[PDB]
């Protein structure tokens, strides 16, 4: 499935003024509170796995436990996010990063990942808001690493001191190879660009 | 309820689905409702740990997969491209089963065939009875009916099978199913 | 009109709601169920049925009819009335 | 576009119409041809229903388009043999009659009733007739 994207940064004085005003512009906001982890294949065979990239994260939904009370993995509804490298030679347009997903019930999935053969690597958290424009999102989110694995509600612990929020925008066409619909998702994120850029500048990055 | 679950191997039951089905509708007054297919792929990573998914078609949005024998979740079908496109895991190995179920009377049953790449035809048959869900009195009107729908053949051949229990779902669990696949390889 | 015993017993959504935006919610809702009791002779056991109502007609099964030993379903309530009315012959 | 609504229920319009009425929309084919699909199987439906609610059963296997038969588990006899009632969908009308186990038609006999009533009672008349005709059959064929 194929993802087309841009991103922009925002600093902390201006990220309130984005906020309140892209309410202003484009659908209103959706509070959006993600925990993600990591994982890593341990065979690391050097020839044709390609390990570095192509290993897998996951996430889920946290958006009232950990403030009840102590955070339950189990408890929550898991899915597993695949992500590629994104594509180069798109200097000029909007950018496109290639994204598999799928929803997972009714086991363990740490336990699952481990013993496909994957292994623990990174645990960041995302918070922040995201918008809608029509079949093409926006969210605004911060980095926020946890105070401990599996942190509680109360820590909350950030990254950097300058706290900067980060601008993603969200389009997907299911079928890569159809140029009607990858032209549609261009010119409804050129459009929605547009208007962003009155608001803020972002542009096309790699991955 | 309760349902059976039976299963037979011999080469007269490979010929024996579409005119059993016939026969069925025509002599019994069966109801066809929606046809039954159910997927198994097993393969296994570089490291040699296994692992097989299986997706019944009915509840095809809860896809049931395993890694080795040990240790499964239910997943969505875009995991298993997920997992051919890490490629770290070798290459597939397909069974399907293929038939459709009907209602009979007091009864439902499914009667299909299982086979790989259209190999072979041996039957797989599944009757829920709708009832006293007391296991010891279902198994004989199950196996009484069995015989009779089906007796043309039944002087001529035995099956094997998981036998039947009493369990809330109408249709059966899937990872019962996946040991079904695994018991048959 | 033929003096058949029964009870209603509908249960809105509309009756549950905590707020306003719920009750928007509950008035949008999709489908609803409504339970019937019918006793159709004192010494008969009672016959009830649940009616099901869908906004945008996708069931096809409107009325759920459950009886001892038997269950039917009926798409229009004049088949439902006459299955009644089948229910009990010998004063049809 | 084409709007199909229903004399009973004019609120709320049956699954099937508004199945219809969304594939009319797609003018992959003319209005025609699904309207008369709809009308074959609104008839076949609406008959279901009541003679389900009189203890027959749609039969399928023994007879082709212009028919929908019924029976009764009952109504098999010997050799495979059984009495089905069978309306055509194009005459409406009511046939009495018996095939063999091989599918053969051995016995017709066409019986009217009321147009349209389409009541239990009417399946009731219908089953009483036939089993007449079994009676009457038979001892035909004992002498």
């Amino acid at each position: 499935m194929q993802e087309l994207y841009l991103l922009g940064v925002v600093p902390s004085r201006r990220f309130e003024a984005v906020v309140n005003s892209l309410s202003k512009t484009l659908d209103g906001p959706k509070t959006i509170l993600e925990f993600w982890v990591v994982y890593r294949p341990k065979d690391v065979p050097p020839n044709l796995p390609r390990q570095p990239d192509s290993w897998l994260r996951l996430c889920s939904n946290i958006e009232s436990h950990d403030e009840t009370d102590t955070e339950w993995s189990k408890n929550t509804q898991w899915s597993m996010y695949l992500e590629g490298n994104s594509e180069p030679k798109r200097e000029d347009k909007c950018g496109i990063r290639p994204v598999n997903r799928a929803k997972l019930t009714n086991g363990s999935v740490t336990e699952f990942v481990e013993k496909m053969g994957y292994e623990f690597s990174h645990e960041y958290i995302i918070q922040g808001l995201e918008y809608f424009f029509f079949d093409t999102t926006v969210r605004i989110y911060q980095t926020l690493i946890p105070s401990q694995q599996r942190s509680i509600k109360p820590p909350f612990h950030p990254m950097n001191e300058e706290q900067p929020w980060i601008l993603h925008v969200y389009t997907h066409v299911a079928d890569a190879s159809n140029q009607v619909a990858m032209a549609k998702a261009e010119a409804n994120l050129t459009k929605v660009k547009t208007l962003l850029s009155a608001f803020c500048d972002l542009k096309n990055v790699r991955l | 309820p309760v349902h059976g679950v039976i299963y037979y191997s011999s080469p007269s039951m490979a010929t024996f689905l579409s005119p059993a089905q016939d026969n069925l509708v025509r002599t019994y007054f069966a109801q066809h409702l929606k046809k039954w297919v159910v997927q198994y792929k097993l393969y296994r990573n570089a490291v040699t740990p296994k692992t097989l998914e299986f997706l019944k078609q009915n509840i095809n949005p809860s896809m049931l997969a395993c890694v080795d024998e040990a240790t499964m979740i239910d997943a969505e079908p875009e995991l298993e491209d997920i997992i051919v496109r890490t490629k770290l895991w070798n290459f597939r190995q397909s069974f399907t089963i293929e038939g459709s179920i009907y209602e009979v009377g007091s009864f439902k049953v499914a009667i299909a065939n299982v086979l790989q790449k259209s190999v072979w035809k041996g039957i797989l048959f599944h009757v829920t009875y709708d009832g006293t869900e007391s296991v010891d009195l279902a198994r004989p009107i199950i196996q009484e009916f069995f015989l009779k729908c089906f007796l043309q053949n039944n002087k001529s051949v035995t099956p094997v099978y998981e036998s039947f229990f009493n369990q809330p779902r109408h249709s059966l669990d899937s990872k019962l199913l996946l040991q079904l696949f695994k018991q048959r390889i | 009109q033929r003096d058949i015993s029964f009870k209603f017993m509908p249960n809105y959504p509309w009756e549950k709601a905590k707020d306003f935006l719920e009750l928007e919610n509950s008035l949008s809702i999709n489908r609803l169920s409504i339970s019937w009791r019918i006793m159709v002779s004192n010494f008969e056991p009672a016959i009830f049925i649940q009616h099901t109502p869908t906004l945008h007609g996708t069931d096809k099964s409107v009325w759920r009819c459950k009886d001892q030993y038997s269950s039917n379903q009926f798409s229009s309530l004049k088949n439902v009335c006459q299955y009644i009315e089948h229910h009990i012959n010998s004063l049809s | 576009r084409l709007v199909l609504s229903s004399s009973a229920s004019p609120l709320s319009p049956p699954r099937h119409l508004r199945a219809a009425e969304k594939n009319i929309a797609l003018n992959t084919q003319p209005p025609a041809q699904i309207l008369n699909r709809l009308y074959f199987f609104c008839i076949q439906t609406q008959l279901l229903e009541v003679a389900q609610c009189a203890e027959l059963h749609a039969v399928q296997g023994y007879y082709s388009f212009p028919y929908l038969t019924f029976s009764k588990g009952k109504w098999r006899k010997d050799g495979d043999s059984l009495w089905v009632l069978a309306y055509n969908v194009e005459s409406n009308s009511w046939s009495v009659r018996l095939l063999n186990a091989a599918g053969q038609t051995l016995y017709t006999q066409d019986v009217h009733t009321t147009k349209g009533t389409l009541s239990i009672e009417s399946f009731s008349r219908l089953s009483y007739l036939l089993e007449v005709q079994i009676l009457l059959f038979n001892v035909q064929t004992a002498c």
